[PDB]
Formats: C-alpha cells, structure tokens, sequence
C-alpha cells in the first residue's frame, strides 16, 4: 500500500501554503476542483494514493489538513473553486477566528485547547489513510498560530504517534526584513525546539531566501505572497513527482530522507531546483545536457535555499542528491558527476562518505512538463548553519531586549519566563556549531 | 557484475554482511548489548576489510582495463574521497 | 582507398593521431598538464585510474 | 582550463583601443557587432575562452572592461554596433565625467574613490574565469584619467590579485610632439613608477611613433586617430593569434612571454609587426620567403617604435621573437635563422644566450586576410631605454621649469610633495643604467649586490 502522507497546514502562512499546494497538485494531476479526475486524466501512472486519498473510484481527494485558528483564511479557502476537492473531515477550522494574537505561546495554548478535536481530525484521517507514513506541516515559525499552533500539533502528533515519521514544511520568517512581530524569535525558538525534539528533519524555508529569489531571480519587483507560494507549491510538486511516478529507487518520501539525516542533529537540508528560469525566461529552450543542467543546478543562483556568507566556518555540503526529471542521458549524468568532482563545483563532508546522488524521475503524465528535464537538488549544507546562526542570533537578541515579552506573559506558555526560548537559542547555537563540525574533519569524532 | 565471479562472490558476502547487521540493529531497540556490541564490532571488521577488497579489486581492474563501469562505480563511491582517503576502506563506525 | 578512407577513416585517424596523439592540439595539453601537477606531483602509488580518466575527460 | 585574460580598457585613449580591439577581436572571430556568432565562424579552433567569456548559448562576451572617467566616450561606445557585444556589468562610467583634467595625481585619487566599485566589478569578471591568468590594462600614461587611474588600479589590483600576473598596453606620452599637459611628465612618473612596482609588463605605446608611422607609413596627411588606433588594433590581433590558432607551442600568454623577460627589470618589450601595408597593396600577393619576411622585419623602417640613434650607447637587441601567421616552409624557416645568424644583423647580449625566437601561425579562417603572410616581432633592444631616457629628460626639464606643478599641488599625492616623481626618476635612471649595462657582457654582474 502507498505510504499516505497528511499535509497541516499552520496559521496564516502556513494555510495558504497548503492552499496553493492542494490547487498546484490538482493541477498537476489534472484533478477538478472538486476533486475529481478531469476525463483527459487518462494517464492512471500516477500515485494519488501516498499523497492523495481516493473518495470514489474516480475522484482524488488530497491528504491535506488545513488548520488555522483565525477563520477569514479558512474560509477564503472554502470559499474557492478547489473546497470540494478536499475531504470535508480533514478540515478543522477554529470557531473563534481570533487567531493566535501572533504569540507562540497563545498557538500552543490553543492547540492544547483544540487537542481533543485536532487528534480526533488526526484519527479519523489516519483510519482513512491505508498505510499512513507521517503528517506533512506546512506553518510559519515566526507567527502565533502557524508558530504555536504548529509546535502544539508537533508535540501532540509525536505523542500520539511516536513510531510513525513526522516530516514537516516549515517556512522560516524572512531574516532580511526587520520583522514587526518582536517575539518572533521566541515563536521562532519554540518551533525549533518542537523540531528539535519531536521532528527526525527539518526543511527550512527562509522567507528571506523566497524573497530573495523571487526579486533577483524571478525579476518580481514586488513579490506577492501568492507568487511565493505557488513556487513552494511547484517545489513540493517537483520533490513529490518521483513518488507520482513509480520506479526503481526513491519510492517513497520516508526512504528519500533517510539518506539524509545521518544524525538526529544533522537533519538540516538544503533544497535545489531545475530548471530554474526566470518567469520572463521561459522562451529560450535550452538544449541543455544533463552535464549542463547540473551545472546550472551547481550555480548558486538555482540553489532553493539563501544561505548567508559565513566568512568564519568553510561551510560545505554535507551530502547532495539530485533528483532529474525529464529526458536524461545517463552517459551525460555521469559526464555531469566527473565535471562537478573534477571542477570541485561541491564541498564535501571529510569525515564520512558523502557523495552527489543523482536521481532520474519521470515527469507525472498528468502535468504537461513545458521543460525536457526538470530536476530537484536535494543537499546538506553546512551554509544552512549561516541560517541557523542568523535565527540564534536573532533568538538571543530578543531574548536580550525582553521584545514583545509582555503579550507573551499574558499566555500561560510564557506567562512565567521565556527559558524555553533561551533554551531553544542555546540549543541551536549549539547546531549552527556542529554542523561547522561537519563541515570539518572532526566531525568523524564530533558529539565523542 | 554478475560475470565478475570473484567480484560477485565478494559482492554477495558483502550484502549478507549488510543483511546480518540490519538483523543486529533491528534485534536491539535500545544500546547494543554485549552481544550486540561484540557483533557491530564484527561487522564493522568484515566491511572494512570487504570494501577494502572492493578497492583493491577495483584498482585490479584499472591494471588491466578490464571494466570502465566499476571503475564509474568506484568513482561514485568514493565522490568525497572519503573512503579514498579512508584506503577503500567503509569508515570506521564510531562507537 | 576509398574503403579505408570511409569505413576505417584512416587518413582522419592519422589526423587524429597529429592533433591529439602528437600533441598538435597543445592547449588540451597544457591544461591537461596543469590539472596532472597536483597528481603527478603524488607518489605513482598514489594515482587512481578512475581519478586520472575523470580529469581527462574533464580536461576533454 | 583556458588561461582567461581580462582587459581593462583606462580612459578616452584606452578605452577607445579597448574597444577597436573588441572589433577587431570580433571580425577575426566571425563574432557579429551584436556579440552573435557568425555562421562563417564554423572553425572551432580558435581559444575565445582567453580573452572572451560566453554570455549565453550563443553569444560570447569579451572579458574586456571599458573604464572612463568621463561619460561621453563611454555614451558613444554604448551607441555602436558593438553595445551589445561587451558584458554591460563591465562596463564603467563615472558619473562626474569631469575625468581627472590630465592630472595623474587627480586620476590616481579618483581611482581610489572608485577603488572598492572598480574591484567588485573586477572581482565579479574574475569569478567567471575557471582559470584566469591575468589581466590586461589598455591606457595612457600621460593623461589624467588612464594614467592616474591606471596606477591606481596597478596598486589595487597588486594588493586583491598578488599572484596573478599584470600585462599592461600602457600608451606612453608621444615623445616628438610638445605635450599641452606640462605636468605630463609627473604623469609619465607617475605612471612609470607604478609600473616599475605594481605592473608586471609594460606595453610601451609612444603617440610619437604611432603618428610618425601613421604619417611616413600609412601615408595619411592628416592620421587620425582612428587610424592610429585600428594600427593598435592590428598589434593586437596579432599579439593575440598565438590564442586564436593553438598550437604546440606558446599556447598561454605566460608561455609565450615567458621567453622573452628574462628579469623582472627587463620586463620592457619591444614589438614589430608586418607586413604592414596600405589598404591599397592587397591586390599582389607577393610570395614572400620567411627570409624576406625576417629581413622586411629587421627594416627599422617597419619598428613600431621610434627609438633615436643613440651614437654614444651600443644598444642592442637582447632577445627576438617573431610571430609569423600564414604558410611558411619550416625548412625555410631553418634556412632563413641560418643565413640571418650568418649574417650577424642583429647584436645580442654578451651576457647570456640570446637567439631570435620564430613562431610561424595559421590566419584567422573567419577574417578574409588579403595577405598570405603577415607576421609580429617582438624584440628586447637596448635602444628602448632612449625612449625612458626622453622621458626622463622631459621629467627633469619640468621639475626644473615647475610646469604645471600648481594643479598637482591641489592633489593629496602631490600637495606635501613630488618624491613619488623623484622616486620614480631614480627608479627609471637605474632602468636605463641596467639596461645599458645588459648590453655589456658584464651584465653577468649587472644588478648583483657586489656591483
């Protein structure tokens, strides 16, 4: 049986991720806005079912719930052409639309007051999952509702089920802009510590790095949310077409990250997608060759992830797989991986085996592909850490300035201290500080 | 490499060696016992020493030319020139 | 004549043979050289054939 | 890799050469104005990675970077044809367009105003080279803004890029006519003290002998300087085609020079070039002999430089190498150094070995030559620390005179003092000695502590 996936959906951010998601999967599997298989979705290539679950014979429904705890978005939602596409069972939306008031605290307050409800959505969407592999979170970690709310679900969800894998989306507060929400590093530090404890791995999606990308490399002038989010939409479909598409190896989501996380710490990835272009680009199809296409892959400019410049740790890829989709020559792959280790185009760990996987996928034939090959890199980075030590530095900044303390003192969670988010910044300074360990030598003897 | 007898013998003793450790490690849920430990130690012998062999039957080849694709293999393999560094050999597991 | 030149392009091998394998192409052979100094620099007991035809191919 | 040469292209003259190079550059490669190229260009072994960078699939960009302090020239290289030839991000303008007024001191502090934008810009080129050998500088040395600013990008190119090499085309203050900039001659010493500590070879370009050529040469009444800088163009080309047709020998620029500096100090070259012809003689063409080619070349009639005839020093030629593109008969090759040695027409060094290096090239298939053959000389002769010597005396005559010394006196480098210049004079007295004792045979002890 296919290992079903849920996807949360978290707070603001994090609903309208799982929004465009569901719409880009519908998409790509030609499914209604209803749900159902539109007549020319002939191709039954797919498999719907370790993401999807099936209401009838012909009708794909997502494995998606979407919760949040302010109303406006949910319903927004609802109020789409793609509210019947989702199981209606699988949505929990909160009566009181108030939201989290952006506080951590008061999101993990009201998951503890929605626990029973949540866990009996969870419940009833597991007994219709036949082979359930883990809960997918889509949330932001700087908010209230996506941050506290997120990190409430994560604790319930390893309480209840602790043998099954959590992986989790997690959008990170864009470390660029000064943000408004002052206790966003204790939102922040709290997501990291659920993450930390709870989660096996953790993506990290810098708002930052979306924003980043979205300007320099999309020519968006001002990005829209909207156009953020159907890119992260794109990515999850591109990082979920080898489980669309059956074949020899990474079968499924579980064993794809597995590779990855060689310890419970070093669950940090890296992302890479391809082609990358430009939305004023698309008119020049380049006959790239995969040697080609991985040298674009290799430019940092087509990296998914905007790790800063840390000029002290000689930061280095800790591991990279390529998954490729599209039309590929082996011979070229291989040309590709001599090239990329002859030009030294990546650094790798020193104390292990580490090397670039390179995976060929098929592209979903429910998605008409406008590219010959598509590809997604998947890497661990010491750079990451870069990100990590900005979030820390960010944590202990806050926790310094006692910023927007006051409204989390009004939440039990944070009513009496902030040690929790102290903790959760020591604790991540102490990743951003292993991870320069692997990116040296002594990781081999690191945590001895 | 199913031609490559020896290769394949060598090959097929280094994959009931994987086998025979994930039975270890899904024996002990918790800390390896002294039993556990004593068969990780065993195991991780026998990888070292076979994926040293693995190294020298490859270099053995390159002598003679024989195969380009265990050659690629090899190449992939050894991508950090982690087990380059390491001789050939799987890195030593640290307990 | 005709046979060897279409089938065998033995005058294009030999062309072949003044370009590469006489050197007449010398400025794959300096780089090829210039990637070989920190391999050829190593001991021979050193050298991995894998490693030197990647950077041929490379060089290539 | 390819040994990437970046070109810097320093103020109204050497961005004006800068960009002539770029043409000519392109019509030797079959590259359209456009940066497209053509499809005549079918001949795959020309080595565009040395000096050109691909843009994308199908345009390849010089890695050439046009630097002007004043706007207008740099306007109207952006107005050409070529607009899109060169990478715009390389392509600096300054915003004043006042340029440095012929001050080498002005110059030199704009340069370090612009200091930290010129060397992102550089630095951004550099990592777009996988295997850079250096870069190359095209400017004046008796003007403002290419001199000033060319020292001052020597020292910070010296400090960001201390190991990798310097190749300048340094346009040397014409030596026969009266220069309007009477502090030209702190300029040139200025100039020549940078490159005396922070270039590592200097082209000398003398306007003087550019004119006298284009005049007596080019028989043009009235050269203009569009025809003085498609000469420097040719020069180029041909200081070039060791890049554009590999071969088994001399396929870097190091490579090539390498033969031809034997020490550090005597990192002056001199060049030649041939045939050089009328627009009009291409009708004829003459089988010309290697013999006949090195004997049209030994003609100081055909040096692309002016040197005086000095009747107290025996200058002589230290090292020859002569670049020859077209067919050539190698046995006729081997013929002709034999009867040129017989016939002792050049003097060598009496301190070292010393030959006339001969390289023979193929043309550019994607240029149509009128020529069968055309060829380059470079020379090391003694006579070109004359042409130092002038300038030295020009330097002198204006120190005595306090010629325009008030404007630089406005400038930090010369407001406390000139011991730069003096400096710089004493540096260029003890090149000219040193040169004068490398033409000696106890130029073995030249240089030596002992001495």
């Amino acid at each position: 049986m296919p290992r079903e996936i849920i996807t949360l959906q978290l707070g603001q951010c994090g609903n309208q991720i799982g929004f465009e998601f569901w719409k880009q999967l519908c998409a790509e599997h030609g499914i209604s806005p209803e749900g159902i298989v539109e007549e020319f979705a002939t191709e039954g290539t797919d498999r719907k079912d370790v993401f999807f679950y099936q209401a009838d014979d012909e009708h794909y429904i997502p494995r998606a719930v979407l919760l949040d705890l302010e109303p406006r978005v949910i319903h927004s939602i609802l109020n789409s052409p793609y509210a019947k596409l989702y199981n209606p069972e699988n949505i929990y939306l909160s009566e009181h639309g108030g939201g989290a008031g952006n506080n951590w605290a008061s999101g993990f307050s009201q998951g503890e007051k929605i626990h029973e409800d949540i866990f009996d959505i969870i419940d009833r969407e597991a007994d219709g999952s036949d082979s359930l592999e883990g809960f997918v979170l889509c949330h932001s970690i700087a908010g209230g509702t996506g941050s506290g709310l997120g990190s409430y679900l994560l604790e319930r969800l390893n309480d209840r089920y602790p043998k099954k894998l959590v992986q989790t989306y997690s959008v990170f507060p864009n470390q660029d802009e000064m943000s408004d929400v002052v206790v966003q590093p204790y939102n922040s530090l709290l997501t990291l510590k659920r993450l930390t404890q709870n989660a096996d791995c953790v993506v990290v999606l810098d708002n930052t790095a979306l924003n980043r990308i979205a300007t320099d490399r999309l020519h968006i002038q001002n990005p829209s949310f909207s156009q953020i989010n159907q890119l992260v939409s794109t990515i999850m479909s591109a990082s979920t077409t080898t489980l669309r598409y059956p074949g020899y190896m990474n079968n499924d989501l579980i064993g794809l990250i597995a590779s990855l996380i060689p310890t419970p710490r070093l669950h940090f990835l890296m992302t890479g997608y391809t082609p990358l272009t430009t939305d004023q680009s698309v008119a020049s199809v380049r006959k790239t060759t995969v040697l080609d296409v991985m040298r674009r892959l290799l430019q940092p400019k087509n990296v998914m992830v905007s790790t800063g410049r840390d000029r002290q740790t000689n930061h280095c890829y800790i591991a990279i797989l390529n998954i490729i989709q599209g039309e590929v020559d082996p011979t070229q792959v291989h040309k590709s991986l001599q090239r990329i280790r002859e030009r030294k185009l990546a650094n790798f760990i020193p104390w292990g085996p580490a090397s670039i996987q390179v995976a060929l996928s098929r592209k979903s034939p429910y998605l008409p592909s406008a590219h010959r090959v598509s590809g997604l890199m998947m890497a661990n980075h010491t750079s990451i850490s870069s990100l990590f030590e900005r979030t820390c530095r960010q944590y202990d900044k806050l926790r310094k300035r006692e910023a927007f303390l006051e409204q989390f003192r009004k939440e039990d969670m944070f009513k009496d201290n902030f040690d929790e988010m102290d903790t959760s910044r020591e604790i991540v300074q102490q990743l951003i500080d292993e991870y320069h360990a692997a990116t040296r030598p002594d990781y081999i003897s690191w945590g001895t | 490499f199913i031609l490559l007898k020896p290769v394949f013998h060598c090959l097929n003793e280094i994959l009931d060696l994987c086998h025979s450790f994930c039975s270890l490690v899904s024996q002990n849920l918790g800390p390896l016992d002294e039993r556990g430990a004593a068969q990780l130690s065993i195991l991780v012998k026998g990888f070292s020493r076979q994926s040293s062999l693995l190294f020298k039957i490859l270099s053995s080849v390159r002598n003679h030319q024989i195969n380009s694709d265990l050659a690629q293999l090899l190449l992939r393999l050894d991508y950090n020139k982690y087990y380059t560094q390491a001789g050939g050999t799987l890195g030593s597991f640290g307990m | 004549l005709d046979v060897l030149n279409k089938k065998y392009s033995l005058l294009d091998h030999m062309q072949a043979m003044r370009r590469y394998l006489l050197l007449g192409q010398g400025d794959f052979i300096r780089h090829l050289m210039d990637l070989l100094k920190p391999e050829l620099v190593r001991p021979a007991t050193t050298l991995y054939q894998h490693n030197l035809t990647g950077i041929l191919e490379t060089a290539v």
